[PDB]
């Protein structure tokens, strides 16, 4: 099973340091060229840097003498030190095997690196409760709006994982106040509300915050 | 006359492959000085006060075929796939490198692929090793058997020039001479 | 320095059309480009190597070429599972390093679908902290483009919303919106209807939904 597994990333002060791992299978670390390309949020992809076969390494002019590839083989393991950091280094790491004029062919799922100078915060969980007017045999809406938090990103489910079709979790924004909220829908039966339980399962992991919330129609 | 053998060298119809690189003595011989016509010149360790009594010994020609921009890392301390797994000079190299554009000869329309250099090795070539192994390349855990297939990879890759490159990725052909100057009557 | 531009950087384009993405560069290149396709909160996936070549796996109706500085790839007859961002890679030889294009957002048309519209109230739990969001939910429509008005007692309301819309669903093609206007809670209590206004291409006319606050 052929993969590449990122962490290390995190909320970090301008300044700082970080350090990426990339844990491989299926191909040995040692024996291929490695790439790290990153995406600034709503951004492009950028090439941070890669490690030769052989061991010769090269650097994006953007990041050179902050940041440092390396990989330790009895691990199967290949790094990213970063030090040094800015806000414009805020972007989800991607890690790759390389093959050069063949294409990067295996990539991680990445990790997101934020730099700033804010702290943690977690999210309140308010409930968007379904209406009152809800039609008979029709569709009623339900959700979940979770406000001020930070940083990115907020996770969300219903029932656990049960329920999935009809969920729309939108895209968060920054109010003025630098914290992120946002909102989370489900469209259901109307004819369900009074029987089944609908349960948003938030978890914002920077902060190890995790909220469960029941919505209901809200009493009288 | 047997004046010494360059123009065999650098008038070559064909050229190697630098993961093939040739390797010509030049010896037993008097060189016809003939002289910029090159687009790189390039010079290093000769180092001489005395010109007088001056002998080039040990007197090697090689060459082949990189890329434009592959041409600076044919020199002393220079990191690269094509120094680190096809042509490496040694950080004392006594000697000369020497290049020109060849496009017109060594590009063509639909691409050139005969031209190659080794893109997969687990290990940096010593100074003046040349490796011609076209042995499959184990990139993981499983032997290859010799059968192509994931993470088994023929070892060699091709440049496919054409005419429409960039210029420093247009083929370029390298001669390498190095010798050791030595102080002596003739 | 070496920039790959791609064109158009976006594009609607409807099932079995052809589409073609071209990646133009800023100076002579090698023979060699490759393609991605990123789908929304995935890594990129690689389509095409060496200009041409398919990746493995890679269904035969992608295909690339190109020569000099322009280059192309193909989609033969789009298929639903085809949208995302494309990008173009160049290895480049010195300095080595990739260069990539800015990418390419494709989106998949479809016929005109109106919103279903939701208005929420701000939850009692919220409103003893001192704040009120109120929420309005454009639920599965097409085309992207919507306007939400806000009314507070019928006077429209600017600069105190904010908005964010979904991606393209997968099993229908349509986006969501969700608007929130903020207000302190003593704002809050000083008026009584709040309604939230949709004008969408697939409604003949508006469509409002309504609560007043403290009732039912
Ligand atoms: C290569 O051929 C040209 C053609 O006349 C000649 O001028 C040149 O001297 C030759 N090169 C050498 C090294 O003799």
């Amino acid at each position: 099973e052929v993969q590449l597994v990122e962490s290390g990333g995190g909320l970090i002060q301008p300044g700082g340091s970080l350090r990426l791992s990339c844990a491989a299978s299926g191909f040995t670390v040692s024996s291929n060229y490695m790439s790290w390309v990153r995406q600034a949020p709503g951004k492009g992809l950028e090439w941070v840097s890669f490690i030769y076969s052989g061991g010769s390494t090269y650097y994006a002019d953007s990041v050179k003498g902050r940041f440092t590839i390396s990989r330790d083989n009895s691990k199967n393991t290949l790094y990213l030190q970063m030090n040094s950091l800015r806000a414009e280094d805020t972007a989800v790491y991607y890690c790759a095997r390389d093959l050069q004029e063949h294409g990067m062919d295996v990539w991680g799922q990445g990790t997101t690196v934020t730099v700033s100078s804010a702290s943690t915060k977690g999210p309140s969980v308010f409930p968007l409760a379904p209406s009152s007017k809800s039609t008979s045999g029709g569709t009623a809406a339900l959700g979940c709006l979770v406000k001020d938090y930070f940083p990115e990103p907020v996770t969300v489910s219903w029932n656990s994982g049960a329920l999935t079709s009809g969920v729309h979790t939108f895209p968060a924004v920054l109010q003025s106040s630098g914290l992120y909220s946002l909102s989370s829908v489900v469209t259901v039966p109307s004819s369900s509300l009074g029987t089944q339980t609908y349960i948003c399962n938030v978890n914002h992991k920077p902060s190890n915050t995790k909220v469960d919330k029941k919505v209901e129609p809200k009493k009288e | 006359t047997n004046l010494c053998p360059f123009g065999e060298v650098f008038n070559a119809t064909r050229f190697a492959s630098v993961y093939a690189w040739n390797r010509k003595r030049i010896s037993n011989c008097v060189a016809d000085y003939s002289v910029a016509s090159f687009s790189t010149f390039k010079c290093y360790g000769v180092s001489p006060t005395k010109l007088n009594d001056l002998c080039f010994t040990n007197v090697y020609a090689d060459s082949f075929v990189i890329r434009g921009d592959e041409v600076r890392q044919i020199a002393p301390g220079q990191t690269g796939k094509i120094a680190d797994y096809n042509y490496k000079l040694p950080d004392d190299f006594t000697g000369c490198v020497i290049a020109w554009n060849s496009n017109n000869l060594d590009s063509k329309v639909g691409g050139n692929y005969n031209y190659l250099y080794r893109l997969f090795r687990k290990s940096n070539l010593k100074p003046f090793e040349r490796d011609i192994s076209t042995e499959i390349y184990q990139a993981g855990s499983t032997p290859c058997n010799g059968v192509e297939g994931f993470n088994c990879y023929f070892p060699l890759q091709s440049y496919g020039f054409q005419p429409t490159n960039g210029v420093g990725y247009q083929p370029y052909r390298v001669v390498v001479l190095s010798f050791e100057l030595l102080h002596a009557p003739a | 320095d070496i920039q790959l531009t791609q064109s158009p950087s976006s594009l609607s384009a409807s099932v079995g059309d052809r589409v073609t993405i071209t990646c133009r560069a800023s100076q002579g290149i090698s023979s060699y480009l490759a393609w991605y396709q990123q789908k929304p909160g995935k890594a990129p996936k690689l389509l095409i190597y060496a200009a041409s070549t398919l990746q493995s796996g890679v269904p035969s109706r992608f295909s690339g070429s190109g020569s000099g500085t322009d280059f192309t790839l193909t989609i033969s007859s789009l298929q639903p599972e085809d949208f995302a961002t494309y990008y173009c890679q160049h290895l480049n030889s010195y300095p080595p390093g990739y260069t990539f294009g800015q990418g390419t957002k494709l989106e998949i048309k479809r016929t005109v679908a109106a919103p279903s519209v939701f208005i929420f109230p701000p939850s009692d739990e919220q409103l003893k902290s001192g704040t009120a969001s109120v929420v309005c939910l454009l639920n599965n429509f097409y085309p992207r483009e919507a306007k939400v008005q806000w009314k507070v007692d019928n006077a429209l309301q600017s600069g105190n919303s904010q908005e964010s819309v979904t991606e393209q669903d997968s099993k229908d093609s349509t986006y969501s919106l969700s608007s929130t206007l903020t207000l302190s809670k003593a704002d809050y209590e000083k008026h009584k209807v709040y309604a939230c206004e949709v004008t969408h291409q697939g409604l003949s006319s508006p469509v409002t939904k309504s609560f007043n606050r403290g009732e039912c």
